[PDB]
């Protein structure tokens, strides 16, 4: 088959740099070759085909070239909604194959988080459980350090972080850090707490409730 | 219009066989030079090609996987039909369609159109609904949400107000809990001078289980409180 091999695997760059992906075909493909932009969890966007013509409504930043083997997608000047996972696809010979693809993160300004910290609803304390939710809002970059103290008693293997993409419009990241208990283990203890380490912050920021005391 | 979209059980079981279903408008299958093809994702892989079906019932596969999989079409359904058999763990992925147009011409963009996907999770697990409960908010600003726990499997959609909040919203990729049931939450920043007066419901959505809640997102008092 067609190996289409793909440079970099991922690439980080500020918003009016010029970026240039490369795709490498292990045997020539003519000008049969597609690129694809695509947002996570959605379906991949047609950028260009035929390697170097500009599919309709492509904003004109994005052209492509190259025949044989060798081919470049370039981006003329970085866009923040130009996150993305970037794909070469070549049409030449059945089975059609892909490259590895290129994740293109937008480099920008350092931001601190909001850090807002959510006890367990009285619905899910009567089902028996207490999950309690740590929110980390819109940070960057992505490196951020969550940590969970009961009674003031650093906490581990009890809770699960999850980071969203990054934002197409402000090129930031969120975290939701949750800390599951059982309703037994919930009652036993009455100071929870979040602590968020980030780049942007001069020093940790911790938000806090007590259970029992509104 | 042109329209793909896809269709199939969310759930497999190993050993079992995956049946999915395009469905498209806006275009014709009997009409030279057309054609569907299929292309599936595991979650954060590379796209792979699996099979592709041509106006005049051509049928090219996967060399690695055509011993599994079978393309057909019907075109006066407007329907496109694959089928994979001795479905392993390792087939999860969001299965996709495209079209291709006017074959092998000036005309031919390659596949400019796709369908939305559809997620098909490998597993012996059962499905299971749901729990969806409230995030409270508590003159700056705000964040309310919801926590949308022990499903199976994935995926869950989550909008606010119907789709008229979209600003601020933060939908969290789910994580598997230790119990093998799938668990996120959806938070939104808004104002907290719209708090007395606006209101924020999440829209969940769970088509594994046939399960729609729509919940609203009051803010907590502090009476009732033992």
């Amino acid at each position: 088959d067609v190996v289409m091999t793909q440079s970099p695997s991922s690439l980080s760059a500020s918003v009016g740099d010029r970026v240039t992906i490369t795709c490498k075909a292990s045997q020539s493909v003519s000008d049969v070759l597609t690129w694809y932009q695509q947002k996570p969890g959605k379906a991949p966007k047609l950028l260009i085909y035929y390697a170097s013509n500009r599919y309709t409504g492509v904003p004109s930043r994005f052209s492509g070239s190259g025949s044989g083997t060798d081919f470049t997608l370039t981006i003329s000047s970085l866009q923040p909604e130009d996150f993305a996972t970037y794909y070469c696809q070549q049409g030449y010979r059945s089975p059609y194959t892909f490259g590895g693809g290129t994740k293109l993160e937008i480099k920008r300004t350092v931001a601190a988080p909001s850090v807002f910290i959510f006890p367990p609803s009285d619905e899910q304390l009567k089902s028996g459980t207490a999950s309690v939710v740590c929110l980390l809002n819109n940070f960057y970059p992505r490196e951020a350090k969550v940590q969970w103290k009961v009674d003031n008693a650093l906490q581990s293997g009890n809770s699960q972080e999850s980071v969203t993409e990054q934002d197409s419009k402000d090129s930031t990241y969120s975290l939701s850090s949750t800390l599951t208990l059982s309703k037994a283990d919930y009652e036993k203890h009455k100071v929870y707490a979040c602590e968020v380490t980030h780049q942007g912050l001069s020093s940790p920021v911790t938000k806090s409730f007590n259970r029992g005391e509104c | 219009q042109i329209t793909l979209k896809e269709s199939g059980p969310a759930l497999v079981k190993p050993t079992q066989t995956l049946t999915l279903t395009c469905t498209f408008s806006g275009f014709s299958l009997s009409t030279s030079g057309m054609g569907v093809g299929w292309i599936r994702q595991p979650p954060g892989k590379a796209l792979e090609w699996l099979a592709h079906i041509w106006w005049d019932d051509d049928k090219y596969y996967n060399p690695s996987l055509k011993s599994r999989l079978t393309i057909s079409k019907d075109t006066s359904k407007n329907q496109v039909v694959l089928t994979m058999t001795n479905m392993d763990p390792v087939d999860t992925a969001t299965y996709y369609c495209a079209r291709r147009a006017n074959y092998g011409t000036s005309y031919d963009y390659g596949m400019d159109y796709w369908g939305q996907g559809t997620l098909v999770t490998v597993s012996s697990a059962s499905t299971k609904g749901p729990s969806v409960f409230p995030l409270a908010p508590s003159g700056g600003t705000a964040a309310l949400g919801c926590l949308v726990k022990d499903y199976f499997p994935e995926p869950v959609t989550v909008s606010w107000n119907s789709g008229a909040l979209t600003s601020g919203v933060h939908t969290f990729p789910a994580v598997l809990q230790s119990s093998g049931l799938y668990s996120l939450s959806s938070v939104v920043t808004v104002p907290s001078s719209s708090l007395g007066t606006q209101t924020y419901i999440c829209n969940v959505n769970h088509k594994p289980s046939n399960t729609k809640v729509d919940k609203k997102v009051e803010p907590k008092s502090c009476d009732k409180t033992h």
